[PDB]
C-alpha cells in the first residue's frame, strides 16, 4: 500500500487466539445486553464458567458464493443458532471448548470475514432471529426485505470490510439443554431441540458481480467466527449418560 | 449498521415542528392497546354432547397473537378485512410476559354461564372446538381452577382477567401449529379457557351466540423486536 | 546473545498461486514445519555439491542455538508477502504443541490450539510470535554433535492454512511468493555449551565412510618422490619424507576390507614429478617428462607399508593395475622391476596426500 | 526494516517466564568463550632441517577465526565434526582488537622448548608449516621478540598470552587466503608463533606430539555484526 | 489522487540538491554511529571538510530488472563501496564533489528509489557488508538468505516506497586512500584497493511479477543515491602525482 | 456413569438412618407436575432421576 | 499411620543419655558422603582403534547410584564385597539435583591425558565401554564441551567436578537398563565422561590402569525418600 509493510491492521485478542482485521466493521446487537439474574433460580447446582475456553474465537464454516448462484435473496447460510457440532459422521464433540452437559447459557458474538478484490461489487446481509424456527412464518421471513428489519450487519464487497453481530442470551427456559430429552408424547412433553436459540441468516443483498474476464475470480469465500462472552453450565452428567441425535436440518 | 443507522445524511430542511402525540388531537399515541377485538362465533343445540352437564361448550386456547384466521362467508369481518390490530402488533415481536383481559358476550341464553381458566393445559390448538366435536376429558369443568360463575339474567357480558402462569422466563407468541416442542405447548399460550352452561337444559331453538373480545394488560410486555413479516392489504380483497 | 538471535533470518520461500483450482481452496495446508530454534534442514536455503557437504543458510537464532545444548522461549516468525493492494486473503497460522508432523493435522483441528488469523488486505508484513508450550523448562536441540544415530524432536509444530482463498485479478500477478523469516523472542534463552551442530563452509571437503586410503601417517609428511638404496639400487621411484637414508613415507592403517589386487588414486592435492622404457611383449612405454601424480601401488616391507608413484595418465593406470596384480601373486622382485624410474627428486607436497581404491 | 523489526505482531500468549541465563542452571550464558580448542598435530625427526639449532619446528599463524580446516584420516576431530566454537562464532563478525591466549602441549620430549611471537610478521599462511619444508629465514629464533623458554622436565604444557600489536584501528578476521592487500598481511593476524627446541639433539624415534589449544582474551572484542555464512551440519558427515 | 494536485510529497534537502519522496521509507544502520577520534592520530596535517560538496545527494546508477531476468537471488547491483568513479574510458574524476587526495574518510547514506505501478509485485533487498571483498566466503554470502542477516533495507514493489541505508565509517586504517600505492611485493606491501570499505548488495527477494498483458511494462528501473554526512581529507598532493588504475571488478 | 453426577457415598457401618437431599437442577425455574387432571392423554416428565448402587 | 507412627508406647525406662553424634568420637554423623569409591579397571593396547587419535579410551556414563555391578575374579573388590556406600545410600531415594566430583588415576602412562564431559548425551549404558568396542561417533573428542587436559609427568590423578545440566526438575537415580523413555536417557544421568590420550603413540607393553573414584557434591541432594530395596549381606559371600 504505502509502507514497506502493508497498512497497519487492527487486532482482536481473546483467550489463546488472535483475529486480524484491516478495515472498519459493521455491527449491531440482537437485543438489550444484560446480566442474567434468574438463572440461579433454575439450578440448585453451582454454575461453572470457563473463560479460557468460552471466550475463544472459533472458525466453524466457510461458504463460497459465485456469480452464477448469486441472486437477490440467495441464502448462503441458514442454520439453527447456536449449533456448532461437527463430527466424522452426522453426529457435542469434546474436541474443542464444548461440553457434554445437560444445561447451559451464554451470550454470543458473530464475526463474518470476507476477502474480495478491489474490482468487485455486491452485498451480503448477516442477520439473526431469536427462535425463528418456532415461528409460524419462518420460511416467509427469509427474504432480505425482512432481514433488514431484524438485527443484522451488512457486508460490502466493493470494500473489504468485517462485521460483528452481538447476540445476548434470550430464551424461554432460561437454561437451554445441550442434549435431548426424548421421552415425551407429541401432545405433552414434545421433543426438545438442543441449543436452539435462533436462526443465523446470511444472504445476497446485491448479486455478486465480477469482471467479465476469464482469468478473473468468479467465486468468493465467506468465513464465519463465533465467540461466547460468559458461559454457565449447571447440568453435570456422564458424557454418554445422554446421547446426541442427528441434527434435524430445517431449510426452505 | 444498527437497525437505525444513517451513514451520510443530506437534510435540505429543518425538522418539522414538534407536536406531542396528543396536542392537535388529545390522546397520547404510543404502542399500547386495550382495544377489544372479536374471537369466535355462534353455537347450536346439535353441537353439544348427549350429556351436557359440567361439560364446556367452548375450548378457547389463549394466544396474545390471536387465533389462526379462518375465512367464512357467514363471517365477513374475517374475510374482507383481516384480523384486528393485536395480532399484527404482536407479529413484530417475539416474547410476552403478561396476562390477557377477556370480555365475553352470551346472547341467546338467559341461564347461568361459567368460565374457567387452565394455565398448565398445553396450548396445541389454533382454533376453538365446540361440543361433541371437542376432545374428551376436555370441556369438563375442573374443581380447583380459576373460574367465574355469572348469571345472564343480571348481565350477559363476562369480563375477566386471565393471569400469566408459565414456568419460564418468557411467553412465546406467533407459535407454529401442527408438529412439535416443550416450548410450543407450555410456554406459548396462557392455557385454555372453558365456557359452559350451568344447566343441562337444552339449548333454545334459535341457538346461542358467543362473542369473545379481548385486550392486553398492564403487566404485559412485548419484549424483543423482530422483523415484520410481509403483510396483506385489506384494500385488495375484491380482485 | 539477545542482540544476535533477535536478527531475522530467511527461510525457504514458496509460491502462492490464486489460479490453482485445486490447491487454492478453503482448508488447504500451504506451509508447515516443526517449531524449534534451529530450522528444519528442508526449510532452509540449501546448496548441495557432488561428493561434498551440503551447505545450509542458517538464521542467527539457529546458528547460535547449535552452540548450546538446550533452549527455550518464544520464537518470532515474520511472514513477508509479495503482493499489491489488489490481492486479498486470510490465513490461519496455528501453534500445535506436542506435534511434529502433519499426519493428523487439518484446519478444523488447528483452530483448537493457539492460533492467529491474518488478513491479506493491503498488508505485506506481519509476525506470529509462537509460544513456548513444553512439559519441561528447557528443550534439547533437534540437531547435535555426532554421538548417537538419532536427532532429537521439536516440542511443537507450526501450520499455515487457508481461510479465504487468495484472490487476484486479470491485470495482476496470480502468484504471490511468501517469504517466512525467523527471529528469537524477548524471552528466548540458551542453556548449555555443547559440541557445535554446525561447521564452517570455508572448506566443505570431508572424508566420509568411503574407503579413503589414509594419507600415510602423521609426521611422515610432506612427501616427495625419491630413491631408496634397498629398492632396486635406488633406480625406481618411491615416496620419501626425508632426504636422510631409511626415511621412506609409511602408510597408516589400511582397512582389511580392501582388495589385494587393487591400486589407488589421489583424491586431494597432488604433486608433479618427472619419470620408463618399453616393456617386452607390450607397447607400454613412458616418455621422459613431467606428470601429475594420480595413481599408486602399495609396497609392503614387513610391518611398514610404503607407496609407489604413478603418473595421472590412461597408460599409468594400467601399469599400476598390473603392478598391483603382480604383488598379489607374490611375483619375483626382479620380474616386477619393469615400475617407473627415478630421474631426480620432486617438489614437496603442501601437506598430506589422500588416496582411494 | 532494521535487522530486528516486527511490523505487525500477532502474539496469542503472554511471554514465557523470565529465567536469568543462570537460574535453572548455575552459569551466566552470554557470547564469551575462553574454552580451549586444538590447532595442530605431531612432528617427526625426518621433518627438521639438517642443522636444527635455533630453528623453530612450527610456524603458527595467529588467527582469531582459527586455521583453514584440513580433513585427514589420522585426525578425525576435524573430519567427522568441524572446527570448534571459536571459528564459527567469529564467522558472524568482521573485526577484533584483542590478544589471544595460547596453551601448548609437547609430549614426546623431556628437553627444553621455546615459543616466540612475531607481531609484525605478515600472516600470509592459512596452515602451519614444519621443519625442512618451512620457508627459509623463517623458523629462525629472533633476538628481541616476546618469548618464553620452558623446560619439559618441570611442566610440558606452555600457557602464554599473545598481545595485539597492529598499527591499525581494527584487526580483520575471516581473511581470504591466496592472492592479495596491505590489510590481509599486517592487519588480519596477530602475527606468527615460532615453536622450537633448545637443543640440536635428534628427535626421539617415537617422535614428538604438539597440541596447541587457544582461547579468547578480555581485551578482545567482536566489533561489527555481519550476516552468518551458510553452515554445515556435522550430523550428516556419514552419507 | 484526492486533490487538484497530487498527494503531498515529503522532501529531503541537502546542499544544492533536493530529493522528493511520496511514501514511507524502510531504513537501517550498518553499525553504531559515532564521532571519529583516532583519525587525528593518523595525520599531522589538518583535516578538511567540504559540507557544501560532501553533504550533497548524488545519483550514480540506475539498473533495470525485467521479469525474464528476475529470479530469487538475482544480483541487480554488486559493486565495491564506496566507489563512484565515472569517466569516458574505464578510469577520481574532478567533475563532481570528488577530490584527488591521498587519504579520506566519511560516513555514507544510501537511498534507493523505485517507481512501480499499482499492479505489480516483487521485492528487492538492498544490503551492505563491511569489507566483504576481503572475506574468504564473499561469493558465498550473496544469497538473499544471507543478505537478510546483514544490515539491509527492503523494497516492496507492491507499494511504491523509498529506503535509506545509513553506513557509518568502519575500516582498519582508519583513513582509506583514494588512489593506489602500487610499489609492493605480494608477500609484503600488497597492492591497496582504493576506497574499498565494503560491498553494496541489491538483489531479488521476490521475482518481479507483472500483468500478463502485452501493453503492460515488463521492466522496472532501480535508481540509487549516495551522500556523505561528514568528510575529512588529509592527503594533499598533485592531481597527477598519483594516478588512477582501472577498477578491478569483482563479480561471482 | 452415576459417579459423573451429583452423588453421595453412604456407609452402612453401625448406621441405620441417613438423608440424601437431592438438588433442583432444571433448565427452567418451575417444574410441571408429573400427574394431573384429566385433560390430555399424556403424563408430564420428571426433571431428574435418583439411583442407588 | 505415617512412616513413623507409634500407636501405644510401652516404654519401661527413660531415654539413653544424649550424645551429640560427635562427642565420644569427634565427628558429626549425618548422611552426607564425600568418601571416594572406585569405578573401573585397566586397559591394554589391543583394545584401542587402529587410529587412536582424538579417540577416547573410556566412555563413562555418569550415575549417582554408580554403575551396574559386574563380578570378576580379576577384581575381588566387587565380588567378595558389594559396591560402596554411595549406591546403597542412593537406593533409598528417588531423585537428585547435584553434580558429581570425579577423581581419576592413570598409572601406566607418562603422557598427557584428557577428560571431557557430555551433559546432553543420553545415558543409555550401565557399563563403561573401551576402545575398538566403543560405539562409533562416540569416544571422539568434541570441541565445545567442558574438559580438562592434564600431563601425567606433573600429576597422575585428575580431580574434576561434573556439573548438573539437565533440562528438568529432578535427576532420576536407580534407572533401569535395557528397554525404554525420555526420562531414562536425558533425565537420569549427568551424561558421559570421555577419557583419552593426547597422543596417538602406542600403549606401553605393560598397559595402562585407570581407576576412577567419585564423590557427591554440595549442591547435591537426595530429595524423596523411598522404601529400601532388599539388600545382600557381604558376610555370606563364601557359602
Amino acid at each position: 500500500m504505502d509502507r514497506p509493510e502493508g497498512s497497519e491492521e487492527r487486532t482482536v485478542q481473546t483467550s489463546n487466539v488472535v483475529l486480524g482485521e484491516t478495515n472498519i466493521e459493521s455491527q449491531d446487537i440482537a437485543s438489550k445486553e444484560y446480566s442474567p439474574t434468574w438463572d440461579r433460580l433454575a439450578s440448585s447446582e453451582v454454575s461453572d464458567e470457563y473463560p479460557m475456553l468460552t471466550d475463544r474465537w472459533l472458525f466453524w464454516k466457510s461458504v463460497k458464493w459465485e456469480v452464477n448462484d448469486s441472486a437477490f435473496g440467495k441464502m448462503l447460510v441458514q442454520e439453527k443458532f447456536p449449533q456448532s457440532w461437527v463430527q466424522m459422521d452426522v453426529n457435542i464433540p469434546n474436541f474443542i471448548p464444548f461440553n457434554i452437559h445437560q444445561y447451559m447459557r451464554a451470550d454470543f458474538e458473530v464475526k463474518i470475514y470476507v476477502n474480495p478484490n478491489d474490482f468487485v461489487s455486491g452485498w451480503l446481509i448477516m442477520a439473526f432471529l431469536y427462535q425463528g424456527s418456532e415461528m409460524f412464518d419462518y420460511k416467509l421471513r427469509r427474504n432480505p426485505a425482512a432481514l433488514m428489519q431484524m438485527p443484522h450487519v451488512l457486508v460490502n464487497v466493493g470494500a473489504a470490510n468485517e462485521a460483528t453481530l452481538k447476540i445476548p442470551y434470550r430464551y424461554v427456559r432460561p437454561f437451554m439443554r445441550c442434549k435431548d430429552i426424548l421421552r415425551g408424547d407429541n401432545l405433552i412433553t414434545g421433543v426438545t431441540e438442543p441449543l436452539n436459540m435462533g436462526v443465523l441468516f446470511v444472504e445476497v443483498l446485491i448479486p455478486f458481480r465480477t469482471s467479465a474476464a476469464s482469468s478473473a475470480p468468479k467465486s468468493l469465500d465467506v468465513s464465519l467466527f463465533v465467540k461466547m462472552t460468559n458461559a454457565k453450565f449447571t447440568g453435570m452428567v456422564d458424557g454418554s449418560i445422554a446421547l446426541l441425535s442427528k441434527p434435524i436440518a430445517l431449510p426452505e | 449498521t444498527p437497525n437505525v443507522m444513517q451513514p451520510t445524511p443530506l437534510l435540505p430542511t429543518t425538522n418539522d415542528g414538534r407536536v406531542t402525540f396528543g396536542e392537535a388531537f388529545n390522546d397520547l399515541k404510543d404502542l399500547a392497546r386495550r382495544y377489544q377485538l372479536y374471537w369466535e362465533g355462534t353455537i347450536l343445540e346439535g353441537n353439544l354432547r348427549a350429556i351436557r352437564r359440567n361439560s364446556a361448550l367452548v375450548q378457547l386456547p389463549l394466544y396474545p397473537h390471536g387465533l389462526r384466521i379462518q375465512p367464512d362467508v357467514n363471517n365477513p369481518i374475517w374475510n374482507i378485512m383481516r384480523d384486528g390490530h393485536i395480532p399484527v402488533i404482536s407479529s413484530g415481536f417475539r416474547y410476552f410476559r403478561g396476562g390477557l383481559r377477556l370480555r365475553i358476550v352470551v346472547e341467546g341464553l338467559n341461564s347461568c354461564v361459567w368460565v374457567q381458566h387452565h394455565p398448565d393445559r398445553p396450548s396445541i390448538f389454533s382454533r376453538p372446538i365446540i361440543g361433541r366435536y371437542i376432545a374428551a376429558k376436555d370441556a369438563y369443568r375442573n374443581h380447583a381452577y380459576a373460574a367465574y360463575v355469572q348469571n345472564m339474567s343480571v348481565n350477559r357480558t363476562i369480563e375477566v382477567e386471565v393471569p400469566f402462569y408459565q414456568p419460564g422466563l418468557y411467553g412465546m407468541l406467533n407459535a407454529s401449529d401442527n408438529n412439535t416442542s416443550f416450548d410450543r405447548l407450555r410456554f406459548t399460550g396462557l392455557g385454555d379457557l372453558l365456557i359452559g352452561i350451568e344447566g343441562e337444559q337444552p339449548i333454545p331453538k334459535e341457538g346461542i351466540e358467543i362473542s369473545v373480545y379481548y385486550s392486553i394488560a398492564d403487566d404485559f410486555s412485548f419484549n424483543i423486536f423482530c422483523g415484520f413479516p410481509p403483510m396483506v392489504y385489506c384494500d385488495e380483497t375484491y380482485s | 546473545i539477545s542482540g544476535i538471535i533477535g536478527v531475522y533470518g530467511l527461510l525457504k520461500p514458496f509460491d502462492w498461486n490464486a489460479n490453482d483450482t485445486g490447491r487454492n481452496v478453503g482448508g488447504h495446508l500451504l506451509w508447515s514445519m516443526p517449531v524449534h530454534p534451529q530450522v528444519d534442514k528442508d526449510q532452509v536455503i540449501q546448496v548441495m555439491t557432488q561428493s561434498k557437504l551440503t551447505q545450509y543458510y542458517l538464521p542467527p537464532i539457529s546458528v547460535v542455538s547449535s552452540l548450546y545444548a538446550y533452549t527455550r522461549g518464544s520464537i518470532k516468525y515474520k511472514f513477508l508477502f509479495g503482493n499489491n493492494p489488489r490481492h486479498n486473503a486470510r490465513l490461519l497460522v496455528a501453534y500445535i504443541p506436542g506435534i511434529s508432523s502433519d499426519n493428523r493435522l487439518t484446519l478444523e483441528r488447528a483452530r483448537n490450539s493457539a492460533h492467529v488469523v491474518f488478513s491479506l488486505n493491503e498488508v505485506s508484513e506481519f509476525v506470529f510470535t509462537v509460544p513456548y508450550i513444553t512439559d519441561t523448562m528447557w528443550w534439547p536441540r533437534k540437531y547435535g554433535g555426532p554421538q548417537a544415530a538419532g536427532e532429537f524432536v521439536a516440542p511443537s509444530y507450526i501450520c499455515m492454512f487457508i481461510l479465504n482463498p487468495l484472490v487476484a485479478m486479470e491485470s495482476v500477478p496470480s502468484i504471490v511468493t511468501i517469504v517466512p523469516m525467523i527471529a528469537a523472542g524477548d524471552d528466548f534463552e540458551v542453556a548449555v555449551p555443547a559440541q557445535p551442530a554446525v561447521g564452517l563452509s570455508r572448506n566443505i571437503d570431508v572424508i566420509y565412510p568411503k574407503d579413503s586410503i589414509i594419507s600415510f601417517k602423521s609426521g611422515y609428511f610432506p612427501v616427495y618422490v625419491g630413491s631408496w638404496h634397498s629398492f632396486f639400487d635406488s633406480t625406481k621411484a618411491i615416496l620419501r619424507y626425508g632426504a636422510v637414508s631409511d626415511h621412506i613415507a609409511q602408510l597408516g592403517n589400511i582397512p582389511a576390507n580392501v582388495n589385494r589386487k587393487a591400486f589407488w588414486i589421489v583424491v586431494g592435492d597432488t604433486i608433479k614429478f618427472k619419470t620408463l622404457d618399453k616393456i617386452n611383449g607390450t607397447e607400454w612405454f613412458i616418455p621422459e617428462g613431467e606428470y601429475t601424480l594420480g595413481y599408486g601401488v602399495v609396497w609392503r616391507d614387513g610391518a611398514y607399508a610404503y607407496m609407489v608413484p604413478y603418473p595421472l595418465t590412461p597408460l599409468g593406470e594400467k601399469i599400476a593395475q598390473y603392478t598391483a596384480s603382480l604383488l598379489a601373486s607374490n611375483t619375483a622382485i626382479s620380474q616386477i622391476r619393469p615400475i617407473p624410474d627415478y630421474i631426480v627428486d620432486s617438489a614437496a607436497s603442501k601437506d598430506n596426500i589422500l588416496w582411494s581404491p
